[PDB]
């Protein structure tokens, strides 16, 4: 939605220059003297042309033939609510008469861009007699660019990687989400490693990861 | 009654005047004053028998009346303040007795809607919430494709820099595979005609081989694929140039505004002709009328070069001066110089008041607008073979263009031209 009531007016009542709103993630245009708002998620792209003294701005929405390569396909916003219904595809303007248009066009250029995880079940931690713990273990992909040493433990319904050796942060992995656990040793290899491949990727650290691995290094080269 | 001079209408137009009456609404455009003696105005009267509905509210732009009538005109009135609700409603409650609701036709701004072709407008309802109804008075041209894709090309008449304001070219739209329906009612207005025609002429923008004919006050281009219309008022300048080898001639028509298919731009209509195209033409006009029609410039029957004929007819229609190719001889007696651009090789032609760079995109560089030029060169044995570069700046558009691939002789001849023309050569 753009707005919801009359109380929230545009930034200026007399909008004699094409206005771009940022707070409500929408922008208004007058199609010949009377308003309409449209949405960034409803937008595709914009383009420019300058010719002699006249100028032609093109603005393209997200619609069939525009957002999707092939028509009659399945997309979230336009098709899912209604697949056989009228939408708009692109418009144009010529605002040579005022030197305020390139400014709003670059505000378009960044507004188009200015704007995500399946949540697993919480892994229950239990400190039973049978407890798995080994150290100098490094996880990859790491939470941050630097390399994280910590320990790893097995529980009854998932895999837990406890950070408290480094930063006390908690990362949880669901047994059902793990698809394949495989070992690979140091036989001709530079590491000794445990890979868990997941079907439902998890958000951790700074990013979204599917593949999760824990290993120890076997390096022998030295520069001392 | 009451009088205000700051009331707006037709937002791509300057302010107007109102003078309210019991019998009706009298709208006067703001008077045009010539020499402080000639006073021009166009008054219009909208009596009370035409009012149908009022939907004035604060949800739309320019808080002021938004009137729809049975005279097939919509008064999308603008230029009043927030406190005029009580005033206008007190004035209007005497006879009309119509409540103005808080609409706010639509603001959800989501693309999905339904379009219905009204008697004079195109209503766009987002599930019962109207979004747009443009009257058919403001439309200019309509184009349709095989996807039932609709493009409405407009042509607004600019007056001056300041009052022009916002002003739209195109309203485009797609429609799905509607069964046994098409865009019937939209095409129900004027193109507005009664000299000479051509057959199988070769054009470049759009590129193809079609034919062209002239009516009383315009020209129609026809082909097997598209038809185009070009008005004489839009035509700005006519240019004729030769080729390097003399075998081909180029007729360049500078026009404004460009003729577009919705999304392509053709500033300069470039037409190629052959040197052997020497034939005779016939003028479909009366032996006494063609004097007044062509201002005695051309004869009824005449035989000459077809290029010269077409250029002379074009100059006669436009009533403007012609551009003659310069007498400045390039390398090997040639009339132009070739060089690469946008990954494309094209020619440069100097002239009295501008450089013309051909052919994709045809670029004009007028000497008056030219701010300065510079030269860049490297030191190597290969410098003699198409190496030197020339960078020109236009300050009016802040446009810098660099002209690569120039040899020693070409650079020397260009520089000689440049001193003789007395242009500022930076170094």
């Amino acid at each position: 939605e753009s707005y919801v009531r009359d109380s929230q007016l545009p930034t200026n009542i007399r909008d004699l220059r094409i206005h771009v709103d940022w707070k409500s993630q929408t922008i208004i245009l007058p199609i010949y003297g009377r308003p309409v708002p449209f949405h960034i998620n409803s937008y595709k792209n914009g383009s420019k042309n300058e010719e002699g003294e006249y100028t032609y701005l093109r603005l393209n929405f997200n619609s069939p033939g525009s957002s999707g390569g092939i028509s009659k396909k399945v997309e979230e916003l336009p098709y899912e609510e209604s697949a056989d219904n009228q939408f708009v595809r692109s418009i144009t303007l010529r605002s040579k008469d005022g030197d305020r248009m390139s400014e709003t066009f670059k505000q378009i250029a960044d507004l188009k861009k200015e704007a995500d995880v399946v949540q697993q079940d919480k892994l229950i931690e239990n400190k039973t007699g049978r407890t798995k713990r080994l150290d100098q273990i490094f996880v990859r992909p790491n939470p941050d660019t630097k390399r994280v040493p910590s320990t790893v433990f097995i529980h009854e319904n998932g895999i837990r990687f406890q950070s408290p050796l480094r930063t006390d942060s908690r990362i949880d992995i669901l047994f059902s989400n793990i698809k394949n656990l495989i070992f690979q040793s140091c036989k001709g290899e530079l590491i000794v490693v445990i890979h868990i491949h997941l079907k439902n990727p998890i958000l951790m650290g700074k990013k979204k990861i599917q593949d999760v691995q824990f290993y120890r290094e076997a390096s022998d080269m030295s520069v001392d | 009654s009451t009088d205000f001079d700051r009331i707006y209408l037709n937002q791509s137009k300057f302010s107007g005047r109102f003078r309210i009456a019991d019998s009706g609404l009298g709208w006067k455009i703001s008077t045009s004053g010539g020499s402080a003696a000639n006073q021009a105005r166009k008054p219009f009267l909208l009596p009370a028998t035409e009012l149908s509905t009022v939907q004035w509210s604060r949800g739309c732009r320019g808080y002021d009346l938004k009137i729809n009538t049975k005279n097939q005109g919509v008064i999308q009135l603008d230029g009043f303040s927030q406190d005029d609700y009580n005033l206008i409603k007190n004035d209007f409650h005497r006879r009309f007795n119509i409540q103005v609701e808080q609409r706010e036709h639509s603001l959800r701004g989501w693309n999905w809607g339904k379009t219905d072709l009204a008697r004079n407008e195109m209503v766009f309802a987002l599930n019962g919430k109207p979004t747009f109804e443009i009257p058919y008075a403001r439309i200019n041209n309509t184009n349709l494709t095989s996807k039932n894709e609709v493009g409405i090309e407009f042509n607004i008449q600019d007056e001056e820099y300041q009052p022009a304001g916002d002003e739209l070219v195109e309203m485009r739209f797609y429609i799905p595979g509607v069964e046994e329906l098409k865009e019937k009612a939209d095409i129900g207005e004027v193109a507005g005609d009664a000299i000479v025609s051509f057959q199988d002429v070769f054009f470049t923008t759009p590129r193809g081989r079609y034919d062209i004919d002239i009516y009383k006050n315009s020209i129609r281009l026809r082909g097997k694929t598209y038809e185009y219309k070009l008005q004489h008022r839009q035509i700005q300048r006519i240019v004729s140039l030769p080729k390097a080898d003399d075998i081909h001639h180029l007729l360049v028509l500078a026009i404004e505004p460009p003729l577009r298919q919705g999304q392509t731009t053709y500033p300069f209509l470039v037409l190629q002709f052959q040197k052997d195209e020497e034939t005779e033409v016939q003028l479909n006009l009366e032996d006494e009328d063609y004097e007044e029609n062509y201002k005695d410039k051309l004869k009824k029957q005449y035989d000459a070069k077809t290029h010269i004929v077409l250029s002379h007819v074009l100059k006669g229609l436009t009533d403007r001066r012609v551009i003659v190719p310069g007498e400045y001889k390039s390398k090997y007696d040639q009339c132009a110089v070739s060089c690469s651009f946008k990954a494309n090789e094209g020619y440069l032609y100097p002239l009295d008041n501008a450089f013309f760079f051909l052919t994709k995109p045809t670029l004009y560089i007028p000497f008056s607008d030219v701010s300065m030029v510079n030269i860049s060169r490297a030191g190597q044995t290969s410098t003699s073979s198409r190496t030197f570069d020339l960078e020109v700046v236009l300050r009016s558009n802040r446009g810098s263009t660099t002209f690569a691939n120039i040899s020693k002789e070409e650079q020397q001849l260009l520089e000689q031209f440049l001193k003789s023309k007395n242009l500022r050569v930076k170094n």
